[PDB]
């Protein structure tokens, strides 16, 4: 029973409700304590500082503090403000730095103590950009809300040069409410594939907005590039007909998943959540979910190193840790099943370029899969329709024929009856002679339903768009 | 729809439901008409104090002296006062098809 | 101790230096621009530098004035992007295409 602490740090309410990541944090050591499998001869206690939010030099003397007591290393905050602190302290003091939330890549900040399991932005992209070349759309647009989504698809806005298309950019205004007038540019803009980098909270304050404009129609198709795509209040949308699509590295398909979902699901509305923001209750969200995996690959490096030691050090005693060197590249070097699937580190960049994805999209129901990606292979994304169900080979009006009409005084006309007949019986005329005198000859099954323009159609040249008849047919 | 305030030294002009939200789809034209040497205040209290919010081309209101056509504003704001001396003003109201919200109020009097 | 104190030239490095100071209430300058983040209270700073924000607005009218119909925008780091988001936000309102390296 090896005692070792991990530093905490949580940017948080800084009042009475507690935040996810400090309870994955302890629901992932109870998960050491309990089962021994790992680590049969050690248990990890560990310390949980709290601090403000965007707020670097509180931070700064809490990664001190958390160097007073001494761990192995520490757990990043999830903003990248303070994060640089916390990194420029690690590698400054030698001590592994693990970070979760994605920060802003400095091009040459030359540290070496530091990975993520964060899916890293550019992998993710250059899915993105698969799947929308999959889905053959144009006239594409983005909206972030601030500066850094921009960067997150930088892969997509280098697209058009290789990629014939075309994009605007429309951002969502410094308040949530304040997108309405952007749906309504939107919908003078008559865009009809936007893919969106957002919050899902956002994405919630936001699907209200579009299903109120009733811009949710079939035509409009949506993907949302977040990976909490799973708890989205989707139940009264679906019926709007839209097509969603999105990923999901967090694997449901291990009961064992399920199973600590479950226990999650008990842990977790155990926390106040807010139903009136029109999120479903009772589902751990993504980046707690890696916070949780983060201390398991930790676990699973540091079990081979029990040569670790915790030395008390000082920030002023600016001599680095004694034994930062191969526990870190062991972290590099290890792998693992977590809660999102394959856990792996690149090595070169310093972070993580590879894992698998199961891209999900919004079928009648709700979520359901429609396909993997993977660095090697990239989209093994497959179709619904395989297995030729209810399908003859040869078959012979295997489905009826839907015949469009005209009513004209000497060609369609109504039956001249009383009682009130329907289907393909009120229609009577020369035309219907024809009609039935060849379905006889050839030996097929139709249904009757007139155009409702009106017209025989002709060609519109303000849009060079097909009228009534001819655009019918 | 129409709010004619012919022949008033003094009235009131706001938008369709007025404390209510404005109905969809209108296209209501106004008018002040005064006498010559009749001169015509026009003034808008504002039920909403902000700077505009929806500043664009649909839902505008436009203004309407003689047309030399003054301005159209939108969103949320109040035009300052305007001071009449053509003596006919005229005022267009219109409305979109999906984008409804407070309304307006007016106050017209003859000076 | 200082009357008060001089930026140095990066971002990532001048975000600390500039709490610091807030911390104490000592006025801070600097001489680069960063990207400041939208959720930073802060106040004891300024910036010499012109942003490039109104710079965006001037580039856009010299291009308008030009009247071009194609460009291209080149940067180095994605951090181009940021100091340029303005005027990357030129389709919606006029009629320009711009593609970026
Ligand atoms: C560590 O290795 C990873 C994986 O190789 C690096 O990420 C980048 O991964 C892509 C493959 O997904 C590499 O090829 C690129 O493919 C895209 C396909 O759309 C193409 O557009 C690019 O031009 C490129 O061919 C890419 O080379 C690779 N980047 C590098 C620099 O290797 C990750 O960046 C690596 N870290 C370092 C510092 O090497
Ligand atoms: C169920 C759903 O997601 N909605 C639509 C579906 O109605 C449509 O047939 C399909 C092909 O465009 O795209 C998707
Ligand atoms: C696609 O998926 C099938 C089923 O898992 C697998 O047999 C095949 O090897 C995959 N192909 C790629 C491109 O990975």
């Amino acid at each position: 029973t090896h005692v070792l602490r991990f530093g905490g740090i949580f940017e948080y309410v800084e009042s009475g409700p507690m935040g996810a990541e400090e309870l994955a944090f302890r629901f992932a050591v109870n998960t050491i304590n309990r089962n021994r499998t790992l680590l049969p001869n050690t248990t990890l206690t560990y310390d949980t500082q709290k601090i403000n939010l965007y707020d670097s030099f509180e931070a700064s003397k809490k990664a001190c503090d958390q160097l007073s007591l001494g761990v192995a290393a520490i757990l990043g905050p999830s903003h990248s403000s303070s994060a640089n602190a916390v990194q420029s302290i690690c590698n400054a003091l030698g001590v592994p730095h693990i970070q979760t939330r994605w920060k802003h890549q400095v091009s040459d900040n030359k540290d070496s103590f530091y990975v993520s399991l964060y899916p890293d932005f550019s992998s993710l992209s250059r899915a993105i950009l698969d799947l929308v070349q999959f889905f053959k759309w144009k006239t594409v647009t983005v909206v972030y809300d601030d500066s850094t989504g921009l960067i997150r698809l930088q892969e997509l806005i280098k697209a058009p040069s290789r990629y014939n298309l075309r994009l605007k950019i429309r951002q969502l205004p410094a308040d949530t409410k304040d997108a309405k007038p952007l749906l309504k540019e939107m919908k003078r803009g008559k865009e009809f594939h936007v893919i969106f980098d957002c919050s899902h909270e956002m994405a919630a304050g936001i699907l209200k907005q579009a299903l109120a404009m009733g811009m949710m129609t079939e035509y409009y198709h949506y993907i949302f590039t977040t990976l909490d795509l799973f708890a989205l209040d989707v139940e009264p949308y679906r019926y709007s007909g839209v097509n969603m699509t999105g990923f999901r590295i967090l694997n449901t398909e291990n009961t064992q998943v399920s199973s600590i979902i479950e226990k999650w699901s008990m842990e977790r509305l155990q926390a106040p959540p807010k139903p009136d923001s029109g999120l479903l209750d009772g589902f751990m969200t993504t980046d707690a979910a890696l916070m949780y995996d983060a201390v398991h690959v930790v676990s699973v490096a540091v079990q081979q190193f029990p040569q670790m030691t915790v030395s008390s050090l000082q920030c002023n005693r600016h001599k680095p840790w004694r034994f930062g060197t191969r526990f870190m590249s062991l972290i590099k070097e290890a792998h693992w099943e977590g809660l999102t699937g394959r856990i792996t580190f690149n090595k070169t960049n310093g972070l993580r370029t590879d894992f698998d994805l199961d891209v999900i999209s919004l079928k009648e129901e709700g979520l359901e899969k429609i396909g993997t990606w993977d660095p090697a292979s990239g989209l093994n994304m497959t179709e619904s329709q395989k297995g030729k169900p209810a399908n003859i080979t040869d078959s012979l009006s295997n489905r009826s024929l839907i015949v469009t009409t005209i009513l004209e005084e000497p060609y369609v006309l109504f039956k001249k009856s009383d009682k009130p007949l329907y289907g393909n019986d009120r229609f009577e005329g020369y035309c219907i002679d024809l009609l039935r005198e060849l379905s006889t000859i050839l030996g097929f099954t139709y249904e009757i339903r007139l155009v409702e323009d009106g017209k025989y159609g002709a060609q519109d040249d303000v849009n060079g768009q097909w009228n009534g008849m001819v655009r019918e047919l | 729809c129409g709010i004619w305030v012919r022949t008033s030294n003094g009235g009131h002009f706001a938008s369709p439901n007025y404390p209510d939200s404005y109905p969809p789809n209108k296209e209501c034209i106004y008018i002040l008409e005064a006498a010559p040497r009749q001169r015509i205040e026009l003034t808008f209290d504002e039920r909403y104090y902000i700077e505009p919010s929806f500043e664009c081309r649909f839902d505008h209101l436009e203004v309407r002296d003689g047309s030399p056509l003054i301005d159209r504003y939108c969103g949320m704001k109040s035009p300052a006062l305007i001071r009449s001396t053509g003596r006919f003003m005229w005022i267009k109201f219109s409305s979109d098809e999906e984008l409804e919200g407070l309304g307006f109020r007016a106050k017209y009097s003859f000076i």
